[PDB]
């Protein structure tokens, strides 16, 4: 339907001195196409982009914003400079909507050096304390890919975990408990008083059931002792939800061949 | 989280609307202002008034002491200025600065000024050692001037409050803000600083019972707080704690944790309305002042919890509320024993908990920690939980391989290596438990002894103590009991035969186990077992072993503190404050040794 | 958990204009393609309440015209996928109002890029509630 | 000369020996001797021969925090056995076995000379 | 129009550059994460790039071209430092023979009492004087008095 090499050169287009958002969002759309069928990059042809992008930089415009997220993020593995945008970032977080935060991160964990990190943990205090939780749960994902970088000094902050730990949106609970478990995975031990933890808890997000189901059985599976009075709290509990699937959960582990306990798991297959 | 913790009811008055504090800090002395129109300055300590001053009989709303300067400052509201000298409460200087009725003084400490806001709508600088200079006048406002905050943190730059609700921030070369911002949906009654240097957060108050946070360096109103029950009349910063004192218009507290931001808890000295705060800057101790009086509190630990391995490396972790990330410390090197010293620097830990109690493991080793009421062992080395649950109160099996507990019911169940210890399972009215080689349950203003196998009430003494301190092979064993101090012999082969023979005395434990030996009387900052040798402090800052029927000061410590630790082999004990600089005092732990055996007939 | 291996929006006409591959692991868009020519075109405009390939989770929502796919490993739970596989198809739709054709993209090529990103993001699913998503975004 | 004296032998490659023999039984049961999972773990076997002794550590220098180096092995008796030597494993990296030794020789015709309990300090 | 404003960060350009733009300045550290940032003046349609002019991007400093034709140079005057010699020279020359096409207005900051060590020897030594050359401006300032500033731009918006 179209094609790439005309567009490379045209792109720069919005760059120049042009006026009329419309087009270049267009524009934009294309390579983002090319792109998305797949596309070789490279660096020559990004440099001279990086001068080119940058200018454009006095839109208010939101969508505006919106649309320079997604090329950066476009960068990420294969990325280039960061202090340029440090302005920009800085520009995000102060800014106003909640919103321009999250696609910022989001690129920049692939990508990014340790240092500046100090700094930009601050940053990261407040999202993780920021009650809106979306914009928090931006901030979690990229984390991730630091711990791809790494993530380790990450964990330093296992405090501001527990600040967290207390959670109310499901979705949300369902997220910090997966970052936990990375956490806590290397370890036993605590898990042990995790499980404690949480066993003082239910679950807001669900989801959280349910990984904590592969977990629960996870330590126990080796032997982790005692199915006898912890797993079984877990099970009644497991048994009567209408979280059929996180009956089932339990249900399909326990493959026993003489039957642990054949009986009820009779019912609860009658039930399935 | 519980309050396990320290709040002390420090010192009362009851009084009237007692609307202004200012703190004396060289030399703990506090100023009040009334309501009432005079005004005066105590010594908490043993409620005691240093001087009182009728400045004034219309209530008199500002003051300050000039430590620097060693005067003391004051105003009412007969719009002058009136000085002391403090040296005595000799009158120095009068003069009619501010027209109108003065709200308050703000200070440059290091810069020797004194800054005052005053209703007038102005804010007026004046310049003591221009002698009452008004140096310069510094004005934008838009109604009264309520409040003066000086950052202190850059004196230099000032905030101030007013209930047309706005703030301005003011820079010198500013004699107005350098702007202002548009704060208060209320009036902006106040503002106060953060503490840290290293970041910087204002609370303002209202009892609109909204609070707003503001970063200084963006800009912003980090965020906005509710949930309250009343006007807030005040709201602080705790600086030792990461906490939120709310405070009411009816005198409500309520604390909210600056961390948390939970409510932690609500207080209430319906002493009506806060008034007034002024805080310790030692970040510890604050006084508020209510209508039906003022109420100070005192709410501090006096250490981290750390233990240190005899290699040489206290462990402690965080530092006052610092992550627990951060112990280590092996050193390398050496230096004279009046002379400081240095650390190392790698951090383990990054734990949640709060302790206040660290104990070593009997072999250093296994530390178990306590903190939010439960207890984290650590696999140390390891930094592995070694483990964890709830107390109430604790004995190692000072053998170094079981533990005691009370449950926060009070009832004892005791684990060796989580199981139950039931033989011994008596359950009898304590007071706390002692552990050690023999067993105390302090109970009934009694201290009851107890086999380690099965209980046996072994001996009874007259009273309850505080702390006891063992010898070390148990033996000589030291308890503290305030002022007041014993050491005695518990004598076994009586025990095995009349146990043998069963039919003994127990109500006062059995005449037949433990003699008494002598006492002192003893006042004990920190003290210690080399042994059985009570080497001590004592409070009174002296360094004091009791050695021979001898106690010898090795010496005096500027004020008493905490025994770093004596590592026998270098002979040396290394003391420790709780500020991180260790000093280290050389003995030789054979020449007392040589001292206790030779007495003991082993000359040779 | 990163579930989505890879997302791929498709035609009738077994072909896929938009797959962001959360990862790869066989190299190439080209790669990606072959798999395409099997497994869509044998698929082709019929769906699986479940369906396998070799352990591996195959999801996806269809139109009459059009193909959506995700895929994740099979070894894993039905319900939550698919609740999520229609979030996604839901989300959409409801956002649209409309079904989905050739038309759709060509009819705001946009809005699918705009749409690919919000709920993940390479891989897991970040975003949803897909009304209040619809709502939440607009801009 | 028993599966022990293979072990003999297999002892036998070091050669700062100060007696030997040719082992007559080993051990009932392998000691470890830092208990589970350590910062440093130790199992340990020992081995009989006619003449001597010789305790070889098994091990997994466990923390990766540390290698243990300057190892040397102490032992110190209650009911006999002449004491010639205690074994540096020259270094141990983290999850890992080396060889430490402590060797004794086996008095044999006192009463009371071959069942010990040899007090141990890592160094 | 582009319009570089340039110096460090740490400068406390920035100070300076929203007190003029918007009334309000901003820490004595210029920009990071940068400025770009459009001021009518005149009602005539300028953007200020504002460098916390950074190291390694400072290297890099040069890094755009496009549409360049006007410069404040921020300088802080009171520099006694860091201001002449290689640098100081090198950057001027680099800068103008790369953008022949464009005016130089230089910006000597924080003035307070001036901490120089001599207005002339300066100017000369930038060659202040080697002038045959595009509209110039040697402007004194301290931030504070902004003592030059509205001319800069005045004169500035001279056609």
């Amino acid at each position: 339907h179209l094609e790439k090499s005309a567009v490379l050169q045209e792109a720069r287009v919005f760059n120049e001195t042009p006026i009329n958002p419309r087009k270049c969002a267009h524009i934009l759309t294309k390579i983002l196409y090319l792109i998305n069928q797949g596309e070789h990059l490279g660096t020559t042809e990004a440099t001279e982009a990086f001068f080119a992008m940058t200018k454009l930089f006095q839109s208010n415009d939101p969508t505006l914003r919106r649309m320079c997220y997604l090329t950066i993020k476009e960068m990420s593995c294969i990325a280039e400079d960061v202090i340029i945008v440090t302005s920009s970032l800085t520009k995000d977080m102060t800014g106003k909507e909640d919103n321009y935060r999250g696609p910022a991160v989001r690129a920049l964990c692939q990508i990014t050096d340790s240092t500046m990190l100090q700094a930009v943990e601050r940053y990261m205090k407040q999202a993780i304390v920021d009650k809106v939780p979306s914009v928090s749960s931006s901030a979690l994902v990229s984390s991730l890919h630091l711990l791809k970088c790494s993530f380790d000094v990450v964990k330093r902050w296992v405090n501001e975990a527990q600040e967290a730990a207390s959670s109310d949106n499901i979705m949300v609970q369902y997220h910090a408990l997966g970052l936990l478990y990375h956490v806590r995975k290397n370890d036993r031990l605590a898990v042990s008083k995790m499980i404690s933890k949480f066993t003082r808890h239910g679950l807001k997000s669900p989801f959280a059931y349910c990984m904590m189901i592969r977990v629960a059985s996870k330590q126990l599976e080796e032997e982790d002792g005692s199915r006898d009075s912890p797993l079984f709290d877990f099970i009644e509990s497991c048994l009567r939800n209408k979280h059929e699937m996180v009956v089932y959960e339990a249900a399909s582990a326990i493959v026993n061949l003489p039957g642990c306990s054949a009986k009820e798991l009779a019912p609860a297959v009658s039930v399935l | 989280m519980p309050l396990r913790l320290d709040i002390k009811r420090k010192l009362t008055a009851r009084s009237d609307r007692v609307k202004s504090v200012d703190l004396h800090p060289t030399e703990p002395w506090m100023l009040a202002s009334l309501y009432n129109g005079s005004v005066c300055v105590w010594n908490h300590e043993t409620q005691t008034l240093v001087k009182t001053f009728e400045v004034c009989d219309l209530p008199v709303r500002a003051a300050k002491f000039v430590a620097r300067k060693n005067w003391v400052v004051t105003g009412a509201d007969d719009m002058q200025i009136r000085v002391f000298n403090y040296n005595t409460l000799e009158r120095v200087h009068m003069f009619e600065a501010h027209s109108d009725y003065i709200r308050c003084i703000a200070v440059h400490p290091t810069q020797p000024f004194i800054l005052t806001s005053s209703d007038d709508m102005l804010i007026k600088l004046w310049d003591w050692d221009k002698k009452w200079s008004c140096s310069q006048v510094f004005e934008g406002h838009t109604h009264y001037v309520m409040q003066i905050v000086i950052n202190p943190k850059d004196n230099n730059q000032f905030a101030s409050a007013s209930l047309d609700r706005t703030i301005k921030v003011w820079q010198l070369g500013s004699s107005s803000p350098n702007f202002t911002l548009e704060g208060h949906e209320k009036g902006v009654n106040c503002i106060d600083y953060y503490s840290g240097g290293d970041k910087p957060y204002l609370i303002s108050g209202a009892d609109d019972r909204l609070v707003k946070i503001w970063d200084y360096q963006n800009k912003t109103c980090v965020q906005t707080l509710e949930g309250h029950a009343q006007n807030v009349s005040c709201a602080s910063f705790h600086p030792e704690l990461p906490i939120i004192i709310t405070g009411s218009e009816d005198g409500t507290v309520r604390i909210w944790h600056s961390s948390t931001y939970r409510l932690e808890s609500t207080l209430n000295y319906g002493m009506e309305r806060v008034w007034c705060v002024a805080s310790l800057r030692g970040s510890n101790n604050v006084a508020l002042g209510y209508d039906e009086g003022s109420i100070i509190v005192k709410l501090g630990r006096e250490e981290p919890a750390m233990s240190m391995d005899a290699n040489g490396k206290i462990i402690w972790a965080k530092h006052s509320e610092v992550q627990q990330a951060n112990l280590k410390a092996m050193g390398d090197t050496e230096i004279k024993d009046g002379e400081r010293l240095p650390l190392a620097v790698k951090d383990m830990g990054s734990c949640e908990i709060y302790p206040q109690t660290i104990q070593h493991n009997p072999n250093g080793r296994f530390v178990v920690v306590c903190g939010d009421g439960e207890y984290i062992i650590y696999t140390a080395m390891a930094l592995r939980n070694k483990s964890f649950g709830s107390a109430q109160e604790f004995a190692w099996a000072h053998d170094s391989s079981e533990y005691a507990i009370r449950e926060s019911n009070s009832i004892v169940k005791i684990f060796k290596n989580f199981k139950e210890k039931k033989s011994f399972k008596p359950d009898f009215g304590a007071e706390s438990i002692y552990g050690g080689f023999l067993l105390g349950v302090r109970s009934v203003n009694g201290l009851a002894f107890y086999d380690w196998e099965n209980t046996e009430l072994i001996r009874r003494i007259e009273i309850q103590p505080k702390h006891i301190f063992w010898s070390d092979s148990g033996e000589l064993v030291c308890i503290a009991t305030e002022e007041s101090f014993f050491i005695l012999k518990y004598l076994s082969e009586k025990v095995l035969a009349a146990q043998e023979t069963h039919e003994g005395v127990t109500e006062d434990g059995i005449e037949d186990a433990f003699e008494v030996l002598g006492e002192i009387q003893e006042i004990v900052k920190t003290g210690l077992w080399v042994g059985d040798c009570f080497i001590y402090t004592s409070s009174v800052n002296r360094l004091n072993y009791y050695v021979g029927g001898e106690i010898v000061t090795i010496a005096h410590l500027d004020r008493t503190m905490y025994l770093l630790g004596y590592i026998p082999k270098d002979n040396r004990l290394y003391l420790g404050d709780k500020e991180l600089n260790i000093v280290s005092y050389s003995l030789l732990v054979s020449v007392l040794e040589y001292q206790t055996a030779v007495m003991r007939r082993d000359f040779s | 958990l990163y579930t989505v291996k890879a997302i791929l929006i498709l035609d009738n006409d077994g072909d896929r204009l938009f797959a962001k591959y959360y990862d790869d692991t066989y190299p190439s868009v080209k790669e990606q393609k072959a798999f395409e020519k099997n497994i869509f075109n044998k698929t082709h405009r019929t769906d699986s309440e479940i369906a396998l390939l070799e352990g591996l989770t195959v999801v996806y929502k269809s139109s009459i015209d059009l193909y959506f796919y995700v895929i994740g490993s099979s070894y894993e739970n039905e319900l939550m996928l698919m609740a999520v596989l229609n979030c996604l198809f839901d989300s959409l739709s409801q956002m649209l109002r409309k079904n989905v054709e050739k038309r759709a993209l060509l009819e705001n090529m946009e809005g699918l890029f705009l749409a690919v990103d919000e709920i993940v993001d390479g891989g897991v699913i970040l975003e949803s509630d897909p009304q209040q998503v619809v709502h939440r975004v607009a801009l | 000369a028993t599966r022990q004296e293979i072990f003999q032998e297999q002892l036998a490659a070091v050669p700062e020996f100060q007696g030997l023999g040719p082992l007559f039984k080993s051990s009932p049961e392998p000691v470890a001797l830092t208990e589970s999972e350590t910062e440093y773990v130790i199992r340990c076997t020992k081995h009989t021969f006619s003449d001597h002794l010789v305790f070889q550590f098994d091990c997994t220098n466990t923390l990766n925090d540390q290698t243990l180096e300057n190892v040397t092995v102490q032992m110190e008796p209650t009911e006999a056995y002449e004491v010639l030597s205690y074994v540096p494993a020259r270094s141990l990296p983290y999850n890992q076995p080396g060889t430490c030794y402590t060797l004794v020789a086996l008095p044999t015709e006192d009463p009371t000379a071959v069942a010990c309990t040899f007090s141990c300090v890592m160094k | 129009m582009r319009i570089l404003m340039v110096g460090l960060d740490g400068a406390g350009k920035t100070t300076v550059l929203y007190k003029l733009k918007l009334g309000e300045v901003i820490t004595t550290i210029p920009t990071i994460g940068f400025n770009v940032e459009t001021v009518q003046y005149k009602n005539i349609s300028f953007t200020v790039w504002d460098v916390g002019g950074q190291d390694r991007i400072r290297s890099l400093w040069r890094h755009y071209y496009r549409n360049t034709e006007g410069v404040i140079f921020v300088v802080d005057s009171n520099d006694r430092s860091r201001i002449g010699e290689a640098r100081e020279v090198m950057q001027r020359m680099l800068n103008e023979d790369e953008l022949r096409n464009a005016a130089w207005l230089v910006f000597a900051n924080k003035q307070d009492l001036p901490e120089a060590m001599s207005a002339a020897e300066i100017t000369e030594k930038l060659g202040l004087h080697s002038i045959r050359n595009r509209p110039w401006f040697i402007q004194a300032t301290c931030a504070t008095s902004g003592e030059g500033l509205y001319e800069g731009l005045e004169w500035l918006s001279n056609s």
